[PDB]
RNA sequence: UGGAGGUGAUUUAAAUGCCA
RNA sequence: GCCCGCCGCCUGGGGAGUACGGCCGCAAGGCUGAAACUUAAAGGAAUUGGCGGGGGAGCACUACAAGGGGUGGAGCGUGCGGU
RNA sequence: ACGGCUUUUCCGGAGUGUAAAAAGCUCCGGGAAUAAGGGCUGGGCAAGGCCGGUGGCAGCCGCCGCGGUAAUACCGGCGGCCC
């Protein structure tokens, strides 16, 4: 996904690799969803 | 005399609906209207307020329906005693 | 010129060493600055150059950057100190340089007034930009430099007259030893005075770090400590 | 890490190439080739204007002070665009009628966005009815149209 | 003198905190 | 570290690896990648201290162990809460 | 405070200038008469530890920052510094 490993350092956010996993559910959506 | 804050010039009487949050105050007067009040930092910092706290409010000439600025909550010392003489009706709480 | 003469007369008797250079100065035989420097002494006594250099307290060889102090905690509190950085050297060629501590803002700048009379070294000069073609020492004779922490720097000479042109903690400590007008090229964080202090002072120990062969003497009229009394 | 890129004799054109893309990673560069600063300005990049009010409303500060600043809403003329001006001078609230044609400056601020401690603004008062309003601060002259 | 690496072990139920 | 070659990237922080468009994949996805605006700073290396459901050294009847006698439960004296 | 002196400027007037004029420019005649705002006044950065109002209110703030009944940091006044 184009890593940009500043983002890891969990100092005043969440995880990363949970974030990757949501960010799917919407590109897949947004594709799918009625994106035709 | 007694210092029960009556209400000075336009003041308003505030008993809360819900406290719409952080600040926000869906307040409620005996007018027909239901208001939006809000909190200045020096009361927000040395006491607290609830849902049936009521409080004295002021307008600002905007929209007559959601205004208000709190300046004193009330005590429970006379929260019924301003009744006993007549200066606040208790039909505005209970259905 | 007198003051600093009688001083020598107040000092020289009332001062018993416990080194022994403070003895080779006291009985007569090491009676002139330029020759203690480059035999590697100790100096550890800060009597033997006032004996010497007896106009290194005058107030106006005297100079005093900033004041700045630190904290440190305990578990009852804080604890506070000051430094102080200080500077000083006569107006013909000879400049120190020293930082001290201490607890109150006095001791410390007494502390730090005494620190810088030891380091005290001495110089070059000349005058070799492309214009001065003059033969006189009012400008650093070869583009040099020096490093220190994060700051690097490289001074340049210049001819007679254009004014001092460098940062504000820079225009003191060369007026005092007296290198009036000098270009510069500044690296690196100008905002921790200490080590732009240092790196500065540092350019000009190195000053004599390059060789210059017989001839080349007598193209820029280098000197050596005091010329022309 | 080595030497350098094109450091050689004849290869300057590319030289000329890698300056010429490199220059694009900055920033001010771009905000002006572009002219991005053009067409998303409520004047369209001028140093004054013109307006009419709408209502009178009233905003709160940054985090750590107190109050509510007073605030105007301008209905702009040169392009219908509808922004939001800020007055200065202690009360000077008492004047600003609806539908008061008045003028529009800047803050000057950081990168010219807001300043201080109120956040959301970007523009505030110099002159009513063909007035200077600094007058009205401290009295000193008075007023037409009412 | 100080480490520099490896194999194992390494423990019930224990949540949160106005105001300057 | 000091010298001679060629090459690929970086130019506050987020919104963002998102947006719209093309290119390969059977799928999952992969390579290419902006902008509006919002903020005054996010990040590094070390220094003292506090703390640790981290480890050592050493204590105390206002700590435990081992023993002796109790308050809590009744009426009353006396101090606060509140009305 | 008083005593002397001046006339660039300002009012009258002539020559000369001008395509016609206006300005200017040499002379006379008058007279200290006809001639001051603006910004600042906590650190950056020259400058008030001076007085009088205001109560996390009105307000100031290019950044860092003040305002809680004792404000060199607002509003004034009085002083004061840069052009
Ligand atoms: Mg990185
Ligand atoms: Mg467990
Ligand atoms: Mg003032
Ligand atoms: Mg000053
Ligand atoms: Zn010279």
């Amino acid at each position: 996904m184009k890593r940009r490993p500043r983002k890891w350092k969990k100092k005043g956010r969440m995880r990363w690799k949970w974030i990757k996993k949501r960010i799917r559910r919407l590109k897949r959506q947004r594709k799918k969803e009625r994106g035709l | 005399v007694i210092r029960v804050p009556l209400p000075e010039g336009n003041q308003l009487f505030g008993v809360v609906e819900q406290a719409l949050g952080a600040g926000w105050m869906d307040v409620r007067c005996e007018d027909g209207k239901i208001r939006r009040c809000r909190i200045p930092g020096k009361l927000r910092r040395r006491v607290w307020i609830r849902v049936g706290d009521l409080v004295i409010v002021q307008p600002w000439p905007v929209q007559s329906d959601k205004r208000g600025d709190i300046v004193y909550r009330y005590t429970q010392t006379q929260v019924d005693w301003l009744l006993r003489k007549g200066k606040i009706t208790q039909e505005f709480l209970t259905g | 010129s007198q003051e600093w003469k009688e001083y020598a007369k107040r000092v020289l008797d009332e001062w018993q060493p416990k080194t022994k250079l403070g003895m080779l100065v006291k009985e007569g035989q090491i009676t002139d600055i330029h020759e203690i420097f480059r035999k590697g002494y100790q100096i550890k006594e800060p009597e033997i150059i006032d004996v010497l250099l007896p106009e290194v307290n005058a107030r106006e060889n005297q100079e005093i950057l900033d004041i700045a102090l630190t904290v440190r905690m305990t578990d009852s509190g804080r604890r506070v100190r000051f430094r102080v950085l200080a500077a000083v050297g006569n107006r013909d060629g000879y400049v120190g340089l020293g930082i001290g501590h201490g607890r109150e803002v006095g001791i410390a700048i007494r502390k730090a007034i005494n620190y810088a009379k030891l380091n005290i070294i001495e110089i070059k000069r000349g005058c070799g930009s492309w214009e001065c073609r003059c033969r006189r020492p009012h400008s650093v004779p070869f583009t040099v430099e020096g490093k220190e922490g994060s700051v690097r720097v490289k001074l340049i000479p210049g001819p007679r007259g254009l004014g001092l042109v460098i940062g504000d903690v820079g225009k003191k400590i060369l007026r005092l030893a007296g290198i009036q007008d000098v270009w510069s090229q500044t690296l690196g964080e100008t905002r921790t005075t200490v080590n732009f202090a240092k790196a500065v002072f540092n350019a000009l120990y190195n000053t004599n770090k390059v060789v210059v062969t017989p001839e080349m003497i007598e193209r820029y009229g280098i000197v050596v400590g005091r010329a022309m009394p | 890490p080595g030497k350098k890129a094109p450091n050689g004799e004849f290869a300057g054109r590319k030289l000329k190439l890698k300056r010429k893309k490199f220059r694009w990673s900055d920033i001010r560069y771009k905000r002006r080739v572009l002219r991005l600063k053009e067409k998303s300005d409520p004047l369209e990049g001028a140093p004054q204007a013109r307006g009419i009010v709408l209502e009178k409303i009233a905003v709160e500060a940054k985090q750590p002070n107190s109050g509510m600043r007073k605030a105007v809403r301008v209905q702009l003329i040169k392009n219908g665009k509808v922004v939001t001006a800020f007055c200065p001078g202690d009360g000077a609230i008492k004047f600003i009628d609806e539908h008061d044609e008045v003028i529009i400056e800047g803050i000057g601020g950081p990168k010219g966005g807001s300043m201080g401690d109120i956040p959301g603004i970007r523009y505030k008062v110099v002159k009513v009815n063909r007035v200077s309003l600094k007058e009205l601060v401290k009295g000193r002259k008075e007023k037409p149209r009412r």
